[PDB]
């Protein structure tokens, strides 16, 4: 199968550069142009440019001309995009996507769309990295209703996004909901994760929320017990 | 050294419909164009922007081979500067075209008693194609003032029509297979050379 | 550079036809073909329509595209709940260097559930948080439909104004909505009020929860 596999998440300081990779497989790399598209949190798609892996030629979006360089290494079917002079609002998911028209003539190019998409690479541009505090939301009488109880974890005062939360190292998935973060007037983020569980389980089942914050290199486990 | 695989293009069992014309890029090979243009198999062999006798002395970044079927009377439309249903709505060459148009009668391959209706062409389009553009869309063509909303009827036409190809047609209505070879020069090393 | 104009939102029920418009200019849609993308929460866009009305393999026949002049439209004929997603149109723009222009995107919601009142769970500040000289009330709102609520915090009977933060509702695993609200405060305030209350209004009716330092 045709696929594009991108490199992993990046955290960079403002003014630094980042280089993201996109490896193609399942087809002949030089047959198709590649596009780069990014998407800032909660916003739309924005085209960055195309590269022709057959020639190395490029066409950059004017907003990024002079700040972005696309390249390729055909020996390993990989395209690269380097963004320099990073700003905080370069924080976004970066996609590579295959131009869907085989064998373009570069001087007579025609765009008909992009048919195969990488999974995306997050790039976060921040000077601060701040780990969260994790507090239990204990199940109680007020949080129990006829056989089911609610319990959770409050993840407070971290920066930047994102944190991921699993329960019981992924063993617990049914009834879990992790909410989006709020941005407080402090500039730090907070979110919560909750799980509905059988109240009959409360005396023997252990509940631990696993809070990952890659930006600060932190993993916090919090055991949540009845009050 | 690889020999360019022109044989695969010219000898394919089936050709594309002209509205959905097929393209192959040819690269990293040596081509003897004399073998091609000194063949008696072709009823059309016209080159633009190059003398065909210098082709064996030139090198290009890539060569493109576009191929499709049209009727004989329409082969004249596969040239820069032409007008007509084919040149306007199916396959358009640029005015600065550098390449060769090669055509041969394919009545024995593409016609059948009863009609071969598998080869289609675009009869209607709201504007001309750009050079080397392809239109494979199948929207109902609104010929009059009333929007068609997907329904066919008067002034609301399916845009593609079938050739009728029967072996007994006169030559003007017989199928011709066409290969358009374009010679590309980019800011990159040449990969297709003469011998 | 140019923009392609889409409505910010659209909706319909299952079995209904929904159309999403995409308005451009003579240098993009007026000159070039239109392609459409579907983006589900948390994943990469997927090509839905290209060359004005062609479907990639695997895209169901209920998705259709059209173009006329400088505008285009995406139709979904027979909405299914899994069609809830963001939709983008795109086209080449011949201006200057030439570039791909994307629409601003359209959020489509599929209203395929009856109204459901929210279940409200209010958590007082945890002992550990108070033992860090901080306090947060956490109001968790689950299992409601459609996805619009307002949240009021009350200190005793008095409205509470400052230190509230509320999330925009989003889908739970079971395709109902959840939302969350936070009231931050100092431990002294928490200890000095008979109660606190989170009241959630969903479609004109209010569900209330109350907690106290007792
Ligand atoms: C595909 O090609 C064969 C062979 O054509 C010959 O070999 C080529 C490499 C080239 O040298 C041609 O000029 C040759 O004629 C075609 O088969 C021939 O068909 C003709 C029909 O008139 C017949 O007289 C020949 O005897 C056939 N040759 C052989 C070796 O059998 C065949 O028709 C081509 N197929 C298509 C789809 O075009």
């Amino acid at each position: 199968q045709v696929q594009l596999v991108q490199s992993g998440a990046e955290v960079k300081k403002p003014g630094a550069s980042v280089k993201v990779s996109c490896k193609a497989s399942g087809y002949t790399f030089t047959d198709y142009f590649l596009h780069w598209v990014r998407q800032a949190p909660g916003q739309g798609l924005e085209w960055m440019g195309w590269i022709n892996p057959d020639s190395g030629g490029t066409n950059y979006a004017q907003r990024f001309q002079g700040r972005v360089t696309m390249t390729r290494d055909t020996s390993i079917s990989t395209a690269y995009m380097e963004v320099s002079r990073l700003r905080s609002d370069d924080t976004a998911v970066y996609y590579c996507a295959r131009d869907n028209e085989r064998y373009q003539m570069q001087n007579y190019y025609h765009y008909y769309g992009m048919d195969v998409w990488g999974q995306g690479t997050t790039v976060t541009v921040v000077s601060r990295r701040l780990p969260p505090s994790v507090f239990p939301l204990a199940p109680s009488s007020k949080s129990t209703s006829g056989g089911t109880a609610a319990l959770g974890c409050l993840v407070k005062d971290y920066f930047p996004e994102p944190v991921t939360v699993s329960w019981n190292s992924g063993a617990l998935t049914s009834g879990v909901h992790t909410f989006p973060a709020v941005l407080q007037s402090s500039g730090l983020y907070s979110l919560s994760s909750v799980v509905t569980v059988p109240s009959s389980s409360l005396g023997t089942q252990t509940y631990i929320c696993n809070v990952n914050h890659k930006p600060s290199n932190t993993k916090v486990d919090k055991k949540v017990e009845p009050k | 050294t690889n020999l360019c695989p022109f044989g695969e293009v010219f000898n394919a069992t089936r050709f594309a419909s002209v509205y959905a014309w097929n393209r192959k890029r040819i690269s990293n090979c040596v081509a003897d164009y004399s073998v091609l243009y000194n063949s008696a198999s072709f009823s059309t062999f016209k080159c633009y922007g190059v003398s065909p006798t210098k082709l064996n002395d030139l090198c290009f970044t890539n060569v493109y081979a576009d191929s499709f079927v049209i009727r004989g009377d329409e082969v004249r439309q596969i040239a820069p500067g032409q007008t007509g249903k084919i040149a306007d709505y199916n396959y358009k060459l640029p005015d600065d075209f550098t390449g060769c148009v090669i055509a041969w009668n394919s009545n024995n391959l593409d016609s059948k008693v009863g009609g071969n209706y598998n080869y289609l062409y675009r009869l209607f389009r709201k504007s001309n194609l750009k050079p080397f553009e392809r239109d494979i869309s199948t929207e109902i063509y609104q010929a009059g003032s009333t929007p068609c909303n997907g329904v066919e009827g008067f002034n609301c036409y399916f845009p593609l029509q079938s050739y009728g190809f029967q072996p007994t047609n006169g030559v003007g209505y017989q199928p011709y297979r066409v290969v358009v070879l374009s010679f590309e020069l980019l800011h990159a090393p040449a990969t297709v050379c003469g011998p | 550079q140019s923009v392609l104009t889409q409505p910010p939102s659209a909706s319909g029920t299952p079995g209904q036809r929904v159309t999403i418009s995409c308005s451009g200019s003579s240098s993009n849609i007026g000159s070039n073909t239109v392609n459409w993308y579907q983006q589900l929460p948390g994943t990469a866009p997927k090509l839905l329509i290209y060359s004005n009305n062609q479907r990639p393999s695997g895209v169901p026949d209920r998705f259709s595209g059209s173009k006329s002049g400088t505008s285009a439209s995406l139709a979904i004929s027979g909405l299914q709940s899994e069609d809830e997603a963001d939709y983008y149109c795109a086209a080449w723009d011949d201006s200057l260097n030439g570039y791909v222009v994307f629409g601003g995107g359209t959020k489509l919601t599929v209203l395929g559930q009856p109204k459901a009142a929210p279940s409200v769970t209010l958590f007082p500040p945890s002992s550990e948080e108070l033992q860090a000289n901080k306090a947060t009330l956490v109001c968790l709102i689950s299992d409601f439909y459609p996805g619009a609520v307002t949240v009021a915090w009350k200190a005793d009977s008095s409205p509470v104004k400052a230190g509230v933060e509320t999330t925009t509702p989003s889908k739970q695993s079971n395709n109902k909505y959840a939302a969350s609200s936070y009231l931050s405060l100092t431990p002294e305030q928490w200890k000095s009020h008979r109660s606190y209350s989170c009241q959630v209004t969903h479609e004109g009716s209010t569900v209330e929860k109350t907690v106290a330092p007792t």
